């Protein structure tokens, strides 16, 4: 069973930002036409070549070996912003150790005079701010006027980010991760905590209106190209980390045992965990909309702080809220820290496979972990400042889960389906597993996933809406250009590798292409 | 090789009697990869039970299979005169694919 | 109806060679892996050689690893088995078997060709 800060954090706010009900139709369309086949595809590439990352494509069409470098750039940017998520979770954890939680009431220093408590909001009869949103935007974020105003580096959040990078650095190497009975604890503790939030959320007054927001689709919103890419790349986001889950928690361990059915087990458990966490979150948001005087779609942040608003707000409606706040943010830290151990281990493994003996493995290699974590911390300092949410939402929308994931998935499916061969790949699959994949996987890699990714990419490129944080901020064109630069640094790995592999190999164009598309 | 020592070939059982036959493997078979074949007198073998429990097409429900790991069993609920043949158990996981020995069901 | 017909079996000298030909029809031959299973006159079944769906994954048993070669012609839907150095403990009844899914075994077999070494 796989779970991370995908299901728990990302899917609720991407669903809430895109109207709730209208998000689930592209979510399940991508889940059953793209996401499970692409997840099985990358798992078969991982099990096929007995190496890691970039050099997994020397046996699958070495012309397109830039998919490995695209995965390198995607996981690097993902590590930076996913660890600043963990910095926010740590900051909420250290603010959870007093008796009465700081987001429960608004009489503190960071609160505006316009606030009053959410319990006393329907007795006013309306431009009154909730205390959870005020705490989130003014003590955790200390949200500035825009990305043009980064303000000052929050030393609280920067030391929380340094603490969680020291936890990562002291566990990636010079240490060991969870192996034995602690695995059995950390496999069911996030599910138990999510079950506690779900049972709490459904019993809140007004959860039914939130579930009606969550499940009933708004069909006019399906014509928004933001919804389709948000859903499909939430699938590709939650499964690229699930790709690293199998690869980093055991390579070729599932060798004869059904890496088809293993992949559908973890994929369906991951998507079901997303769906359960969405039920919990939107039950809380329906409760908050009934409790306040505002709409369900306006009650909280249409942006990444939804899990830091709805889940702490539900924690404040528990018996002993300090207990549930401490354990919920410990759960967030365990989930994202295990996923960060997974992704940083994958990044180190793939870079020391990029240079097997070239200057990395022959030296100490302890210092390479420190340098990678150091520049990843310094890049994480750009989005943990006072304008840190704007840089963070840029990184989340663009750097590792935007059209870049559609680009990588379409290019993997196109290469394996056409330039490598569905039948050749199926023969390899039968060699490792024992049976060729069915017409679902075959026609998904051939037709369905390239058509879905190309259609969503072209559909947003013809019906473009800019990235907006919390429906009210409009990013400046330099910030949109920076986000597209992160996406293209993930995306332009493939064509630049195509060009340099054409120019390094001597011969005519047909001979170069023929040499580079035949596997080695 | 994964030598599958099977039950002794000469078994003689009256019709209508519940019978069983074992298939011990030297290595460990993954229990979705061990199959049973029925080869009649002077005829070709045919797939009879696959993945140690499932029934092949044209095989009556009176046949059943059980076991996992090392010990695998084929069970007939009641023997009729069309069940007089030799049964081979066969792992098909490890790349030196080995069949079992004979288990020839003769009448009385 | 899936049918598998084997041919090219007969008496050969020891240390010689002979080419079998499993001709199959009624199904697509490029999508299913194929194996050769031999049966001794003592009536024990031994798997000889499995070729994959495209011929890129070819396996042999430990008895005939270095002297038996199995080939497939996808275009003519025929499965071959080139032999070499046929020793005395190789006289058998050679069957062609459609083994593609590893969890469903050799679901369709064919007739036999009596390879006789004397
Ligand atoms: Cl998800």
């Amino acid at each position: 069973g796989f779970v991370g800060l995908g299901n728990v954090w990302r899917f609720p706010y991407l669903c809430y930002k895109n109207g709730g009900g209208a998000f689930l139709i592209p979510y399940f369309i991508f889940l059953f036409g793209s996401g499970l086949p692409v997840f099985f595809l990358e798992v078969i590439i991982g099990q096929y070549t007995s190496e890691g990352g970039i050099t997994c494509w020397e046996k699958i069409c070495p012309l397109f070996s830039g998919i490995g470098y695209a995965s390198i750039v995607i996981v690097s940017l993902l590590n930076v912003y996913y660890i600043v998520i963990l910095a926010w979770a740590t900051y909420y954890l250290f603010h959870s150790f007093q008796k009465d939680l700081p987001w429960a009431h608004c009489n503190h220093s960071w609160n505006t005079p316009q606030c009053m408590e959410d319990t006393l909001r329907r007795n006013e009869s309306a431009n009154f701010t909730s205390p959870v949103i005020e705490f989130w935007e003014r003590n955790v974020l200390s949200l500035s006027s825009g990305i043009d105003n980064p303000g000052s580096l929050k030393w609280d959040l920067a030391l929380c980010l340094l603490l969680v990078w020291l936890v990562c650095f002291f566990c990636i190497w010079k240490g060991v991760r969870s192996t034995g009975k602690v695995v059995y604890f950390t496999a069911t503790f996030p599910f138990a905590m999510l079950l506690v939030l779900l049972v709490r959320g459904l019993t809140l007054p007004g959860a039914g209106e939130g579930i009606k927001f969550y499940l009933y689709p708004d069909i006019s919103r399906l014509g928004d190209p933001q919804v389709w890419i948000d859903a499909g790349t939430q699938i590709f986001f939650s499964y690229a980390i699930c790709l690293g889950a199998m690869t980093s928690l055991g390579s070729y361990n599932k060798y004869k045992y059904n890496s088809y059915r293993d992949c559908m087990l973890l994929g369906c458990l991951n998507s079901g965990t997303s769906f359960v966490s969405g039920f919990a979150i939107f039950s809380i948001l329906g409760f908050m909309a009934q409790e306040q005087g505002v709409d369900i779609a306006d009650v909280a942040e249409s942006g990444p702080g939804l899990a830091f608003i709805a889940y702490p707000k539900a924690v404040t409606m528990m018996p002993l809220p300090t207990f549930w706040s401490i354990l919920f943010f410990i759960m967030l830290l365990l989930l994202g820290l295990d996923s960060q151990f997974v992704e940083v281990e994958g990044q180190i493994t793939s870079l020391v496979d990029l240079y097997p003996s070239f200057l990395r493995k022959g030296y100490r290699r302890e210092i390479f972990i420190a340098i990678l974590c150091s520049i990843s911390y310094l890049l994480g300092l750009t989005m943990v400042t006072e304008g840190g949410m704007y840089v963070f939402q840029l990184f989340d929308y663009y750097a590792a889960s935007g059209v870049c994931l559609l680009w990588v998935a379409f290019f993997e499916c196109f290469v394996i389906a056409w330039i490598y061969g569905v039948n050749r790949f199926s023969e390899d699959i039968r060699d490792m597993i024992g049976y060729r994949p069915g017409p679902w996987m075959k026609y998904s890699w051939a037709v369905i996933t390239p058509a879905l990714c190309v259609g969503c990419f072209v559909f947003s490129l013809v019906k473009y809406v800019p990235l907006t944080y919390n429906k009210v901020y409009r990013y400046p064109d330099w910030a949109i250009g920076l986000g597209w630069g992160l996406a293209l640094s993930s995306m332009l790995c493939i064509p630049l590798v195509i060009v340099i592999l054409l120019c390094r190999t001597e011969g005519p164009l047909r001979v170069r292409i023929k040499y580079l598309i035949t596997p080695r | 090789e994964n030598v599958l020592t099977q039950s002794p070939a000469i078994m003689s059982t009256s019709p209508g009697e519940k019978v069983t036959m074992t298939c011990r493997a030297s290595s460990s078979v993954g229990s979705s990869y061990l199959h049973w074949y029925q080869q009649k007198s002077g005829a070709s073998p045919k797939l009879w039970i696959y993945s140690t429990s499932n029934l092949a097409s044209g095989v009556p429900a009176r046949f059943s299979g059980s076991g996992s790991g090392t010990s695998y069993s084929l069970t007939i609920s009641s023997v009729e005169a069309e069940d007089a043949a030799t049964y081979y158990c066969q792992q098909f996981s490890g790349y030196p694919l080995t069949f079992g020995s004979g288990t020839k069901l003769e009448m009385k | 109806e899936v049918q598998l017909v084997e041919s090219g079996g007969g008496l050969v000298k020891p240390g010689g060679s002979l080419k079998l030909s499993c001709a199959a029809s009624g199904f697509t031959f490029s999508s299913y892996a194929m194996s050769w299973v031999r049966q001794s006159p003592e009536k024990r079944l031994e798997w000889v050689a499995e070729i994959s769906s495209g011929g890129r994954y070819i396996y042999y048993s430990d008895t005939v690893t270095g002297r038996f070669t199995i080939s497939r012609d996808n275009a003519r839907n025929i499965l071959h088995l080139e032999m070499s150095s046929l020793r005395s403990e190789d006289t058998a009844m050679y069957y062609c078997a459609r083994g593609e899914v590893r969890q469903r075994g050799f679901d369709y077999w064919g007739q036999g060709t009596t390879l006789t070494v004397s």
